[PDB]
């Protein structure tokens, strides 16, 4: 749903790339050259990064219960 | 004092019939005080082997100096005089074969004694005359060094 | 072990030899050689085997 | 549902004796450490340093099981001298050990931080 | 009979990790202190969280776990924290805790990034470590408008062991005899495979010759930090750490020995 905190594998945080990486994206970077700018070296964090589907954004897209 | 066995085994072969294992290789020597094949398997890696050489192999019942059986156990804070500390490689094993040349009526004139060093075999074939001190489920060792 | 072995086999593996006195030293102990070679009971008893 | 707390791996139950010394009879000057709440971290080192003590002629350890967290060390040592010391400077030299090379690596920072 | 004289070489020291090498030590010893480095290394991380209101998408487990995964500044402060249940205390206390409070409402119609720069703590030590002032902000959860997230969470001391979120290690790359001298590897083909960086040997030689006499040496090391613990605070507090282990292991052992005694 939401990119996680951590890393499953080494525990490095990555909660706090996801926003970075989309922007570097959209900055016409690879996202090999986004993970790397990021600081990503473990391919189990590129996969953290490289894998996740953000669908918070949709879920968000839904009137709330509350207003 | 308990010796078995005492010759030099110049090496003539090492895995003729080719690599089998990696630490460990099978090598074919003879003799010359009293011309005994011998078909032994060593530890190459600790204890490399070159084709050539020459080596004096002491097949004995102990390693103490003084006639005095083994217990069989690992006590290597046991300080009295070995004859390993003369020697390069030893290897512990026990005899279990001894094949001969004997006929039905005819005592055996050539022998041919396999030993086990924990899986390292070894086959030494030569005449019964030299090889009376080998029994089988007999605990021995091997005592080899390598000479010039 | 005495159903495929022939005839020859089975009586050269089987048959105790009681009259070849080498072989007879060799395996068994000279009383045991001596019993075997003299007694006529024994040798009866190996053939009745 | 039958998840057993995290705080059990470390955590004593209750009225749980940290180490436990039995004397093992199959053969003279043998014993059997039974440490609870521990693992390989301890049963390690332990291990490498009795070995490494040349009146000790056996030291090894094991886990039973990884889901319990008990440790199981085997000593045995030369009859002049006993399994217990042989623990207890085992430890002790791991403790020096430890000391020194955190001293050793104070001194390192420090070298580096400056320059 | 005694133990050995380990030396130690930092090869390079920064604020996300410390790459050092150790010499003249054991195996097992490297080994036992690399697991320390890993598990038993105590830092700062929330471990209670008490939801007020929560309108979000992300139900209360979530953010719950979510806010454990944070890390939090525990360099100094650490040491003189106490175990929750080793303070004699009521619920909790600055000796053994530190409180933490999030409340967020997105009133805008544009979508509020509830991120750890929300988590206002009362102790100016222990704040999240993109709070600390490059890296930017863990996000929690992600709120639409007229949505609330409104909690109270208290940190607490602990390691590894217990939960993941107390491992102050992002990654521990132990590394020992790079050319394969001892042979604890066994190549099928040695020129397939690359070098560690660590290898001091030409590129015409795939791995060392065999050492019958070698022994585990020279073990390398690359303690990468995930904020809480300054990367050189890591491993001093691991040997601390791993000497009080064997300390009181040897007061039990003591105690059990004069039991007999
Ligand atoms: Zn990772
Ligand atoms: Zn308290």
């Amino acid at each position: 749903m939401i990119i996680p905190v951590r890393c499953f594998t080494c525990g490095k945080i990555v909660g706090n790339k996801w926003e970075a990486y989309l922007g570097l994206l959209q900055a016409e970077y690879t996202e090999g050259d986004a993970l790397d700018a990021l600081g990503l070296k473990r391919y189990c964090c590129r996969r953290m990064l490289l894998a996740h589907v953000d669908l918070i954004e949709k879920l968000l897209n839904y009137a709330p219960l509350e207003k | 004092a308990g010796i078995l066995f005492e010759d030099i085994f110049d090496v003539k072969d090492i895995d003729p019939e080719g690599k089998k294992f990696d630490r460990v290789s099978r090598l074919h020597c003879e003799s010359e005080s009293f011309k005994m094949d011998l078909i032994l398997d060593v530890n190459i890696q600790i204890y490399p082997v070159d084709l050539g050489d020459k080596f004096r192999l002491v097949i004995a019942s102990t390693l103490y100096e003084d006639g005095t059986l083994d217990d069989g156990e690992y006590n290597p804070t046991d300080d009295r005089p070995s004859r390993a500390d003369q020697f390069e490689y030893v290897m512990y094993g026990k005899v279990y074969r001894i094949e001969g040349d004997e006929t039905s009526t005819e005592a055996a004139t050539r022998l041919s004694a396999y030993v086990s060093y924990g899986g390292l075999l070894m086959r030494l074939q030569g005449d019964a005359n030299n090889l009376h001190g080998f029994e089988v489920d007999s605990r021995v060792y091997l005592l080899m060094k390598k000479l010039a | 072990a005495t159903l495929k072995p022939s005839n020859k086999a089975f009586e050269k593996k089987f048959r105790f030899d009681y009259t070849n006195e080498r072989a007879l030293r060799r395996t068994l102990q000279e009383d045991l050689v001596k019993d075997v070679l003299s007694n006529a009971h024994i040798q009866n008893e190996l053939e009745r085997e | 549902m039958n998840a057993p707390p995290a705080f059990e791996s470390f955590l004593l139950f209750e009225g749980e004796k940290k180490i436990t010394i039995n004397k093992d009879t199959k053969v003279p000057n043998a014993c059997l450490f039974t440490i609870n709440k521990e693992d390989h971290t301890l049963g390690n080192i332990i291990k490498s340093q009795l070995l490494k003590d040349p009146q000790v002629l056996f030291a090894g350890y094991k886990v039973p099981h990884p889901l319990e967290h008990k440790i199981i060390i085997r000593v045995q040592t030369t009859p002049d001298y006993s399994p217990q010391e042989a623990f207890t400077n085992a430890i002790t030299d791991l403790i020096s050990e430890l000391s020194l090379l955190e001293e050793r690596f104070r001194v390192a920072i420090k070298d580096k931080q400056e320059g | 009979p005694y133990a050995n004289q380990p030396t130690v070489r930092i090869t390079e020291l920064t604020d996300e990790n410390v790459k050092f090498i150790i010499e003249n030590t054991d195996l097992a010893v490297a080994n036992s202190i690399r697991r320390v480095f890993i598990a038993e290394v105590p830092i700062i991380a929330i471990d209670w969280v008490q939801i007020d209101a929560n309108s979000s998408v992300l139900h209360d487990e979530f953010i719950a776990h979510r806010l454990g995964l944070i890390p939090l500044t525990s360099d100094d402060i650490v040491d003189k924290l106490q175990y929750s249940r080793d303070c004699t205390c009521e619920e909790f206390c600055p000796e053994c805790s530190v409180e933490f409070t999030l409340d967020v409402r997105c009133n805008e119609d544009q979508t509020r990034h509830v991120t750890s720069r929300d988590l206002i703590s009362n102790s100016p030590r222990v704040i999240p470590v993109t709070s600390r002032n490059e890296q930017d902000d863990i996000l929690i959860v992600k709120l639409r408008k007229g949505q609330e997230l409104r909690l109270r969470a208290y940190a607490k001391k602990g390691f590894g062991k217990e939960h993941a979120k107390w491992n102050p290690t992002a990654g521990v790359a132990f590394e020992y005899d790079p050319d394969n001298a001892l042979r604890h590897t066994v190549y099928p083909k040695p020129e397939e495979w690359p070098k560690s960086e660590y290898s001091e040997l030409d590129e015409d030689e795939s791995q060392a010759p065999y050492d019958p006499n070698g022994k585990p040496e020279r073990f390398y090391y690359n303690v990468e930090s995930c904020g809480s613990l300054r990367p050189e605070t890591i491993v001093l507090s691991a040997l601390s750490g791993l000497k009080k282990k064997l300390s009181d292991l040897q007061t039990q052992l003591s105690h059990e020995i004069q039991s007999d005694v």
